[PDB]
């Protein structure tokens, strides 16, 4: 759209400050911030005309602080974060008060404790002989488990090239412990190919899960490895067995 | 003051069907936009349309400002149209032009499956023989996959994949468990599945 936002993902501990940035379309005089929580319409936060903040949602408190110091980029700071702040934060701009063009968002998860953050374990499950016999097709299943927050991107790679045909991925991760706070998550994806393509030992299949985790400047005092942003993959080679 | 009412709240379409979504608003508006939020939660703009008509491929829209409603027309629906459609309006009584969003129409487009072959298969982990998943696949798109009542059994929702070069689509869902007791014969018991679902012996 021409509107940029950073960071795309943010994980933070409750009780801290976080700052997001929006870079609107050049020359656009108007800038808007909205919040969108799980399964809902966006809700207005604040509006700038040039550098002046001229409307703010009454539902929100002093701990939200937005600025647009040069009438260009804007920052939104959330002070004293709470778990209820977990949401997508969307910026939009308009040239002079007509069509609003939206940025790609910042997805914020506020956690109780950074010790709740874990990257995914990833496994590939290989096609059923019974499927191959019945359908002449072969489905691989990728399973990413035990991750938190739910900020992941899954892709499939066949012989070193990303594929989209024959793939589908769950649109949302499921909770592994839905009655538990900061439950970890699981996500599955399928890649289906012809049986002949799977049965060839020359073919290589990889499921890749990009995890967005802690940043370089995040403190880490736990004994286990720091759950930083990282890729975790699983893979299988074809075979006639 | 300004209110927005979208209808229908839920829409289920068979692939290829047309439909009309409606947005009713309470007073004069300066700005109106329709958006698509896909299942991943990404919000995309479809039309800026406070008045008049607009066309964009299979999608078109019309806003009748004097009667305070807007219609979004979807032609020849495809599975990728699934998601939530939002209408947003401002008020002609502030000058800030913040948007107030409707509660959305949730659209599910059901894939056309040429010849369903519902079956449940067991798949083993590429590394170890200990781990497996159960794959329910090739069922018709109207099939509903339920969650388990067993807290140690995990069942995904259904998704459709498209093997583009074979002109072939298929639905699937996955079940897995940490239990050594776990069986694919039992895995999808909470779902109502076809009487001719295939359960291979080996």
């Amino acid at each position: 759209t021409g509107v940029s936002q950073n960071p795309r993902h943010k994980i933070t501990k409750r009780g801290q400050n976080v700052t997001f940035r929006c870079d609107p379309i050049s020359e656009h005089n108007r800038l808007y911030w909205y919040r969108q929580t799980l399964g809902q319409g966006p809700e207005f936060l604040t509006y700038f005309q040039n550098e002046a903040q001229l409307e703010k949602s009454r539902l929100l408190s002093d701990r939200f602080s937005a600025e647009r110091p040069k009438g260009s980029f804007s920052t939104l700071e959330i002070q004293r974060t709470e778990q209820g702040d977990s949401a997508m934060y969307l910026c939009a701009s308009s040239l002079g008060g007509y069509e609003q063009y939206f940025g790609p968002g910042t997805r914020l998860t506020v956690t109780e404790d950074l010790k709740n953050v874990f990257p995914p374990e990833v496994a590939v499950f290989v096609p059923s002989e019974a499927e191959i016999s019945h359908t002449q097709k072969a489905t691989l299943v990728c399973l990413a488990t035990g991750f938190y927050p739910d900020h992941v991107e899954l892709s499939w790679w066949v012989n070193g090239k990303e594929v989209h045909s024959g793939v589908c991925t769950d649109p949302q991760p499921l909770k592994e412990q839905p009655a538990l706070n900061d439950s970890r998550y699981a996500l599955s994806s399928r890649l289906r190919v012809s049986a002949t393509f799977w049965q060839d030992p020359r073919n290589h299949f990889r499921c890749q899960v990009q995890f967005y985790g802690l940043s370089e400047n995040d403190e880490w005092t736990q004994d286990r490895a720091k759950p930083v942003t990282q890729i975790v993959s699983a893979e299988a080679w074809g075979r006639a067995d | 003051g300004i209110q927005v009412e979208q209808s229908p709240p839920d829409l289920i379409l068979q692939e290829g069907a047309n439909s009309t979504l409606r947005c009713n608003f309470s007073d004069s508006v300066n700005n109106l936009q329709w958006f698509h939020q896909n299942p991943w939660g990404q919000l995309i703009n479809l039309f800026y349309i406070p008045s008049g008509t607009k066309q964009n491929g299979r999608l078109s829209a019309t806003t009748v400002a004097t009667e305070r409603y807007s219609l979004l027309y979807i032609s020849s629906s495809q599975t990728t149209d699934s998601g939530v459609y939002f209408c947003a309006v401002d008020s002609a009584t502030s000058g800030t032009y913040k948007y107030i969003f409707g509660t959305g129409t949730r659209l599910k487009v059901l894939a056309n499956i040429q010849n369903p072959d519902p079956a449940v298969y067991q798949l083993r982990d590429s590394k170890s023989s200990d781990k497996s998943v159960c794959l329910f696949t090739d069922f018709d798109s109207q099939t509903n996959v339920s969650q388990s009542k067993d807290s140690d059994v995990y069942i995904t929702d259904k998704c459709v994949l498209d093997m583009r070069s074979m002109d072939f689509k298929s639905n699937s869902a996955v079940a897995w468990s940490n239990k050594s007791d776990f069986a694919c014969a039992n895995a999808f018991n909470n779902s109502i599945i076809p009487e001719d679902t295939f359960f291979p012996s080996p």
